[PDB]
């Protein structure tokens, strides 16, 4: 159970600033050093730099030294990484991965990066974040439709299941749009047998907004 | 600094054999690591040390690194191996670990696939909130191509629709969504809305009415 986990999405002005953290389990943190990676939407890999566990030196890339900085908590396991005076081109996925073995050699005892994290993914904006409408979509009929259309919120993401967890096989949840409106838009919908109240459990977290959803027929 | 150089993307028909390079200046000296990323995944190692490989992958994935160019060598290439492939090395002169710019694989020669359409209409919940919008959603579909067209009264309409690209499901097969937005009265107004589909020349329609 060798992980790396990151903290949640972020969304920040621009100028403002960000700390992302990366934690290890299932293997001696000051075994290896941890790298960064940026991934921008549709871009390629890019190496940030990485970090000691053990000393804390650090290196960084040329494009990101300077107003990154790479920190770490050996009593946790934890790297942390800040990135200071976001612009909107900061917007990206960020990894941590863990390649490298202590302790330094001569040569770099480095076999490519194993294992990653699932990546945080940083949004920078001055838009206001704003819960969604839910509304139901009740089924019209074999094989039934319902399903729950999650509408004008901000900012990505949200998380829906259907009934508290118990429906789950049938759940199809559609990939986001994005509305001229800057705010995004997506439906979760159940196939199911024509044939139990449905319910679907949506939640908007950045704006602390969760709505529960009922969908009968009308 | 080093910079690393690959084919931006590489295509070839399913059970034959991948060759993807990896460009560098005295790269054979260099060793070599290829990482493999599907959408919205984290990479996954796949060769490290210029040809070894992890625990769980497959012999069918081999490397070679000499001269000027690396080399990803997968086998007997499946539908599921679609995916980025990076390659990267730790460039001792700057001290920076380099990745290469990523190679698309394409496996073209997997079965048609016809667009499953559904359609909703508004909510009585959003026309007393003033609103109105419908939801098409197409999914299980392969090549990943489609056009969708919105029908009132067998009349197109432009306004309100806000298509999504051609997302990727657990199937690798695609699926999208169109939105139309209208206001309580265009909704009333018309007889009906229908949401038409079309895929590699063939279309499939949806209608929805009050």
């Amino acid at each position: 159970q060798v992980q790396l986990v990151q903290s949640g999405a972020e969304v920040k002005k621009p100028g403002a600033s960000v700390k992302v953290s990366c934690k290890a389990s299932g293997y001696t943190f000051t075994d290896y050093y941890i790298h960064w990676v940026r991934q921008a939407p549709g871009q390629g890999l890019e190496w940030m730099g990485w970090i000691h566990p053990n000393s804390g030196g650090t290196n960084y890339a040329q494009k990101f030294q300077g107003w990154v900085t790479m920190t770490r908590d050996t009593s946790i396991s934890t790297a942390y990484m800040e990135l200071s005076r976001l612009r909107s081109d900061d917007t990206a996925v960020y990894y941590c991965a863990r390649g490298g073995l202590e302790p330094r050699s001569v040569d770099y005892y480095y076999y490519g990066m194993d294992v990653w994290g699932q990546g945080t993914t940083v949004t920078v904006s001055s838009a206001s974040t704003k819960g969604p409408s839910v509304f139901p979509l009740a089924p019209s009929s074999g094989t039934a439709a319902l399903g729950c259309l999650v509408k004008d919120y901000f900012p990505e993401p949200v998380t829906v299941s259907w009934n508290s967890g118990a429906l789950t096989s049938g759940v199809h949840t559609f990939p986001a749009v994005l509305q001229s409106s800057g705010l995004y838009s997506l439906s979760s919908v159940v196939t199911v047998p024509s044939s139990q109240t449905y319910i679907c459990n949506v939640n908007h977290k950045p704006s602390n907004t969760k709505v529960d959803k009922r969908v009968e027929p009308k | 600094q080093s910079v690393l150089t690959q084919p931006p993307s590489v295509s070839v028909a399913p059970g034959q054999t991948a060759r993807i390079t990896c460009g560098g200046n005295n790269i054979g000296s260099k060793s070599v690591h290829w990482y493999q990323q599907k959408p919205g995944q984290a990479p996954v190692l796949v060769v490290y040390d210029d040809s070894d490989r992890p625990s769980g992958i497959p012999e069918r994935f081999s490397g070679s690194n000499s001269g000027n160019t690396a080399t990803l060598t997968i086998s007997r290439v499946e539908a599921g191996d679609e995916a980025d492939y990076y390659c990267q090395v730790w460039d001792s002169s700057s001290d920076h670990v380099v990745f290469g710019g990523g190679t698309k694989l394409t496996v073209l020669g997997q079965p048609k696939a016809a667009p499953s359409v559904t359609l909703f209409p508004p909510s009585s919940e959003e026309l007393q909130a003033n609103k109105a919008t419908l939801v098409c959603l197409i999914s299980d579909f392969y090549p990943g191509a489609v056009t969708v067209a919105w029908k009132a009264d067998s009349s197109p309409v432009k306004a309100g629709v806000e298509t999504t690209t051609p997302s990727k499901q657990s199937n690798n097969k695609y699926a999208a969504s169109s939105y139309l937005s209208l206001t309580p009265e265009q909704w009333k107004s018309h007889r009906s809305y229908s949401c038409q589909v079309t895929h590699e020349g063939s279309t499939v329609e949806k209608t929805v009415a009050p």
